């Protein structure tokens, strides 16, 4: 039993690490995708001097 | 001699009109290309939105 208790620390830490992680790559799609808008404002601000 | 002074009188009249018609078309032509800085500008707010 203590060595099933201790998968299941193991186990719950690898829970924590994956959605962690998951949202780590989830931050850096967003990122990459808002930064497009910013590129088209900054070129339209040339146009408008 | 009066009549020819008359006469540059109203020629001059005219030069000012000259002036003054110049002034208000180049004014007004400004103000087309102003208009195109706040449509780009205008177009902008809306892609920030």
């Amino acid at each position: 039993v203590s060595q099933l208790t201790q998968f299941g620390s193991t186990l719950q830490n690898i829970i924590e690490r994956q959605d962690a992680e998951a949202l780590n790559a989830l931050l850096q799609n967003q990122a990459a995708e808002l930064i497009l808008t910013n590129l088209s404002i900054q070129d339209k601000t040339i146009e408008e001097l | 001699a009066d009549k020819i002074s008359q006469s540059e009188t109203y020629r001059r009249r005219r030069q000012e009109w000259e002036i003054q018609r110049n002034n208000a078309e180049a004014e007004l032509k400004q103000i087309d290309a102003q208009l195109k800085s706040l449509a780009v500008r205008r177009e902008a707010a809306v892609l920030q939105k």
